[PDB]
């Protein structure tokens, strides 16, 4: 019940400012591959340790968190948090490249696996810097969020990133529906992609 | 200096238990709560419920309750966690969490490793379909484990392939999609992907044709 | 459908390749003009300058490509002497089977060869331009060779060069 952004990014020295709407707010760090680490608490508080380019503040319904002075270990994902309730999240890059925005295919399913009674969309995406996209599926305009599996992004070999997303359906959800999108939204940025039945 | 220390990576079958340990030392362990999050890969953070050590009174998040079980051992100062009848979106790594103090019981100042449980369905060859065109491509759909290796052309065609990482699905099982670039030469240049899954014995030529 | 090309030893998949050019000598001594696949040497290759790392004869495998239509260049036309240099806008595939034999589309090729005879139909003028096989030479040159994995290859391009274009 805490909506965070889904990405942000700065260069190094630049700053980010992290959005979360919905009592106190906490802030969460993680870098990848280790636990989170509260950053800030009780809405503007710094625990011992964090440097004063963190800030915080909350007006209203919103809090926003703000890392000043981008260092490279700022890279990371962020989460506020009150109570229990954690935010959705959001992933800051430090940028290290030229931004990039991201190339989408979308693959209907194949008349083999229709034979074999299964559907399955495809959605790649290719080519994307910062490496953070949000992916949407669409049936008719209304979203779909059964039948879906997306990876997380991987570096290509240009340094780029990539990801893929599957929709598994039914042949007779396939063929009931007029069509199917895949929509990608690149730090607020969104394409999307359309395929239908014949 | 608080430490919690977790117990080691799982990998479990549909319909199996976990149980993760966390070892506490450095402070009373009976005076704070000890919290359970985690988190899904790519995902965000999510509470599972809380323990207190004095008394293993719980609460549990409403959507585990019925199936989540916290519990510890004061003479060994560990706590517990147990989630029965795993699923594969179960698969997440899992935290133990401390609460600070008397009066701060959210502000999780110390947190262990985290714990990966993993949750895959049976060994299992993958079914290959084309991705007609330009771009073109096979799909490599439910298989387990990894890896597996997809040629085109026998070897002929190497440059211009783009194979995506795999996907581990809700179903336990991953699924990746082989494409490559053409300029469109469709009608003439055949292309046929080669997949071959060594762990099920599992080889397939599949022609793709708009 | 394919022009089949008889290969010693057999080159494997791995050892496929597009063709990005190829070097032919012009007939000396009808309004028809005759090519054949060079009677040069790696000399006459490089003064192309449009190979890749690949080192072959009478084809140029995995090399430059020109942007929009068949280049064809000279030292000087008019001598027979002097190869022909030809640059590819659209590779070939060459697709070798791993069973002796490498395999190129008879259609394109055929396509390949209709614009390489009208660019060198407007270098000379003239109406019918025809290619024939090597005139001759060393194993290396009088077959399309090339080496890919450690090992040199040799392939008949007989069936590569004969047609007309009238
Ligand atoms: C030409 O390129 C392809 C694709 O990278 C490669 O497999 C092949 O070995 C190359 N050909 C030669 C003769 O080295
Ligand atoms: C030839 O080049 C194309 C792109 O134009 C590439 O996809 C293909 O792999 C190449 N073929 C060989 C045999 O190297």
């Amino acid at each position: 019940a805490l909506t965070q952004p889904p990405s942000a990014s700065g260069s190094p020295g630049q700053s980010v400012t992290i959005s979360c709407t919905g009592n106190y707010v906490s802030w969460y760090q993680q870098h990848p591959g280790k636990a989170p680490k509260v950053i800030i608490y009780e809405v503007s508080k710094r625990p011992s340790g964090v440097p004063d380019r963190f800030s915080g503040s909350k007006s209203g319904n919103t809090a926003s968190l703000t890392v000043s002075g981008l260092q490279a270990d700022d890279e990371a994902d962020y989460y506020c948090s009150s109570y229990e309730v954690f935010g959705t999240g959001t992933k800051v890059t430090v940028l290290g490249q030229p931004k990039a925005a991201p190339s989408v295919t979308l693959f209907p399913p194949s008349s083999e696996e229709l034979q074999a009674n299964k559907a399955t969309l495809v959605c790649l995406i290719s080519d994307f810097y910062p490496g953070a996209v949000t992916v949407a599926w669409k049936a008719d305009s209304s979203p779909v969020k059964a039948g879906v599996e997306t990876t997380t992004p991987s570096k290509q070999s240009n340094n780029k990133y990539a990801a893929s997303s599957y929709l598994s359906l039914t042949p007779e959800q396939w063929k009931s529906h007029r069509s199917y999108s895949c929509q990608v939204t690149h730090e607020g940025s969104t394409v999307e992609k359309t395929v239908a039945p014949t | 200096q608080v430490q919690l220390v977790q117990s080691g990576a799982e990998v479990k079958k549909p319909g199996a238990s976990v149980k993760v340990s966390c070892k506490a030392s450095g402070y009373t362990f009976t005076g704070h709560y000890m919290h359970w999050v985690r988190q899904a890969p790519g995902q965000g953070l999510e509470w599972m419920g809380w323990i207190n050590p004095y008394s293993s009174g719980t609460n549990y998040a409403q959507n585990f309750q019925g199936r989540v079980t916290m519990t510890r051992d004061t003479s060994i100062t560990t706590a517990y966690m147990e989630l029965s009848r795993l699923r594969s979106d179960d698969t997440a790594v899992y935290y133990c969490a401390r609460a600070p103090d008397y009066g701060d019981r959210w502000d999780f100042d110390y947190w262990g490793q985290g714990t990966l449980v993993t949750v895959f369905n049976q060994i299992k060859g993958p079914s290959v379909f084309p991705l007609a065109p330009a771009a073109l491509g096979c799909l490599v759909k439910d298989y387990f484990p990894e890896p597996v290796t997809v040629s085109w052309n026998s070897g002929a065609l190497t440059s211009g392939v783009h194979t995506f990482p795999a996907v581990l699905q809700s179903s336990g099982l991953y699924s990746l999609s082989s494409v490559v670039t053409v300029p469109s030469s469709l009608g003439t240049q055949t292309y046929i992907c080669n997949v071959n899954h060594k762990p099920s014995n599992t080889k397939v030529d599949k022609k793709v044709e708009p | 459908d394919t022009i089949t090309l008889p290969c010693r030893p057999a080159p494997p998949p791995h050892c496929s390749s597009n063709i990005t050019g190829l070097i032919l000598t012009r007939q000396g001594g009808a309004n028809t003009v005759i090519f054949r696949p060079s009677g040069g040497d790696w000399r006459d290759i490089a003064r192309c300058q449009i190979a890749g790392t690949v080192v072959s004869t009478q084809l140029f495998l995995n090399g430059s490509l020109a942007e929009e239509e068949v280049v064809i260049r000279s030292e000087d036309w008019r001598d027979n002497a002097k190869s022909i240099c030809v640059q590819l806008a659209t590779s070939v595939e060459i697709a070798c089977t791993g069973a002796g034999h490498c395999a190129i589309s008879r259609a394109k090729w055929a396509n390949t060869l209709k614009q390489i005879a009208s660019k060198l139909r407007e270098q000379y003028g003239a109406k019918t331009i025809i290619f024939k096989p090597s005139s001759g030479g060393d194993p290396e040159f009088v077959n399309h060779s090339f080496n890919c994995g450690g090992e040199f290859f040799y392939c008949a391009s007989t069936q590569l060069f004969a047609s007309t274009w009238f």
